[PDB]
């Protein structure tokens, strides 16, 4: 199965530029994007989806900024981006759900609020 | 579980023509149809995915279209090669579920039959039987009328044929037909005869033999 | 190229059970789900189930739990569908099928790659090879200079039988007809080839003739007459 460079939890505050949660496979073996399939689930809800297989994106109207950096997939990097307005809205456990091919994993991060 | 319904079972059009066909199923599928092409014999082949995403190789008169439960497949330019069933498959949800199907035939030119007749092999005379094979090649439409005759008596109860698919590179038909008799009332005629009605002969054509010749 | 070849036909006795095998070659066998959808004659394809080569999940379609059993040998790259206490109903023709180069969708986004299938057929009557006749090229089955020969393929049950024309060196022109079922329960075919009537003296045709549930092997040498 599908191993992480684990991390327990990111930190920002409004003085942030984009709030980045981080999420990367080490053993990533796919060679097209079309074998791989991202999800990131917060509070049970998926709040955002990449179909590699359709070349879609999916996300809530909450989480309008949510994206990832898809030329990146391949390298193991499925990291979350969004604004300061929605990861403020959201804060809590966010969950990263990476499948490749018949391979699949997860890992959680914490997206912590600092008021300055 | 989810029931899909295509229509029309079975269609006929000419080269060129643009075809339509419609799958429908019994709740919405979210646009996680796909397209199946299957000739007789043959294991499917996948046409389209998702509704409207041509896999790698499909030439590109085939499409799809659709959303919740009414979908379509559609050749723009038919061609000989198209002739098969083709199949629908909602990918929505467990267990995933098929089309029962929409034959597709070309209309093409009157075409005749080349006949050919062929005696029994000494084979199977020595087992017993003799069986007469008359062939009928590459013609359109597909009904012919054989018609088996020994010593110019009409045989009637003896014969079987079939027919083949249509053909896919020249959208054709052949039949072939078999009289069986046993070796011994084989043996009591003389001529036989297979003689062939068909659209595209101005008369009616016989081939013939004379046993032990 | 990617590659699904499964096992011969068979026939089997109501009550008894089958495995069909599927052998994959051309990619990595763990990397794709091998689904199973089979396929009664006359009737449409229906889903069986799925096997996921690399972490040994299978789901099955709920008509044929308890009968059917997906399994899979990594080292072989080979898939097994096994069905018991087989119905006359369960005549039909069993494929294996893969997705796309994609993730692992179970066939939502569709098969892309078909196993040439294996026609499974529930009898009790006892299985029988056929014989093969020639259908020798004559005059009486000459046409403007073309000549017809062919091979009768005759008293053998069940179906299918395969025929090819010089271990498959000849395709061109062969027309091999749908059996026709005989008074006596048993199928016969014909298979047939147009060729030039003048090379009919230098070349050589042998139809080879394949009937898997009798494992009758036959090859037949159609020589002309004169
Ligand atoms: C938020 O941004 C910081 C970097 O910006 C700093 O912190 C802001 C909150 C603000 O106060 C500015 O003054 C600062 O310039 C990110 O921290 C960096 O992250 C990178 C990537 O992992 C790392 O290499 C650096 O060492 C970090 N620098 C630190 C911790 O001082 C932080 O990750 C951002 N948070 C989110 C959720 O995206
Ligand atoms: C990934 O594939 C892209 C195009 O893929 C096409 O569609 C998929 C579903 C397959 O059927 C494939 O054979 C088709 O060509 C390419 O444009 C892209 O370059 C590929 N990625 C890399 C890294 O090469
Ligand atoms: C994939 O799509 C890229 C841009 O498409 C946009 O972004 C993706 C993530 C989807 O959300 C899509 O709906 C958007 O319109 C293209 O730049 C890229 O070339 C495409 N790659 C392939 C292989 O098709
Ligand atoms: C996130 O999860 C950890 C345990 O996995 C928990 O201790 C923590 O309180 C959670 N934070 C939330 C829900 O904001
Ligand atoms: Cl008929
Ligand atoms: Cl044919």
């Amino acid at each position: 199965q599908l191993l992480f460079n684990k991390t327990k939890s990111v930190e920002f505050t409004f003085g942030n530029d984009t709030v980045v949660i981080p999420c990367f496979v080490t053993n990533m073996e796919a060679q097209n994007t079309t074998e791989v399939y991202v999800k990131w689930k917060f509070k049970g809800r998926d709040i955002y989806t990449f179909d590699g297989a359709l070349n879609k994106s999916t996300v809530p109207t909450d989480f309008s900024s949510a994206k990832i950096e898809v030329s990146q997939l391949l390298k193991g990097d499925a990291s979350l981006k969004m604004d300061k307005s929605d990861a403020v809205s959201h804060t809590g456990n966010y969950t990263c759900e990476v499948t490749e091919l018949t391979r699949e994993g997860e890992t959680i991060i914490e997206l912590k609020y600092r008021v300055v | 579980d989810i029931q899909m319904t295509q229509s029309p079972s079975s269609l006929s059009a000419s080269v060129g023509d643009r075809v339509t066909i419609t799958c429908r199923a019994s709740q919405d599928i979210s646009n996680y149809l796909n397209w199946y092409q299957q000739k007789p014999g043959k294991a499917p082949k996948l046409l389209l995915y998702y509704t409207s995403r041509l896999h790698s190789g499909v030439p590109s008169r085939f499409s799809g279209s659709g959303s919740g439960t009414d979908y379509t497949l559609t050749i723009s330019s038919l061609q000989p090669e198209d002739f098969a069933t083709y199949f629908c498959q909602q990918g929505a949800g467990f267990p995933y579920t098929f089309g029962g199907g929409t034959k597709v035939e070309i209309k093409r030119t009157v075409a005749a039959p080349s006949v050919f007749i062929f005696p029994p092999s000494d084979e199977q005379l020595k087992s017993g039987t003799a069986s007469v094979v008359c062939l009928l090649n590459n013609f359109y439409p597909r009904e012919a009328k054989v018609q088996w005759k020994v010593d110019n008596a009409l045989q009637s109860g003896n014969s079987q044929e079939s027919v083949t698919e249509q053909d896919s590179k020249d959208s054709t038909y052949s039949l072939s037909s078999t009289l069986t008799l046993s070796k011994a009332d084989y043996e009591k005629h003389k001529v036989y005869a297979c003689e062939v009605t068909h659209q595209g002969l101005s008369s009616p054509v016989t081939k013939s033999f004379n046993r032990g010749e | 190229e990617v590659q699904l070849v499964q096992s011969g036909a068979e026939v089997k006795k109501p009550g008894a059970s089958v495995k069909v095998s599927c052998k994959a070659s051309g990619y990595k066998f763990t990397n794709y789900v091998m689904s199973w959808v089979r396929q009664a004659p006359g009737q449409r394809l229906e889903w069986m189930g799925y096997i996921n080569p690399y972490n040994d999940a299978i789901k099955y379609n709920e008509k044929f739990t308890g009968r059917v059993t997906i399994t899979r040998d990594t080292s072989a790259s080979t898939a097994y569908m096994e069905l018991s206490s087989l119905r006359s109903e369960d005549t039909a023709v069993y494929y294996c099928a893969r997705e796309g180069d994609f993730y692992a969708n179970y066939g939502r986004l569709g098969f892309a790659y078909w196993g040439q299938g294996t026609l499974v057929t529930v009898s009790s009557a006892s299985t029988k090879g056929p014989s093969v006749f020639p259908l020798a090229p004559s005059s009486k089955s000459t046409s403007g200079g073309t000549a017809a020969l062919g091979c009768l393929v005759k008293d053998y049950f069940p179906e299918p039988v395969t025929v090819s024309w010089n271990s498959g060196a000849l395709t061109s022109g062969v027309h091999t007809f749908p059996a026709v079922l005989q008074s006596s329960g048993l199928y016969s075919l014909s298979s047939v080839v147009t060729v030039p009537s003048s090379s009919l003296g230098t070349q050589t045709y042998i139809c080879n003739v394949n009937h898997k549930p009798s494992n009758t092997k036959v090859d037949k040498k159609v020589e002309p007459k004169s």
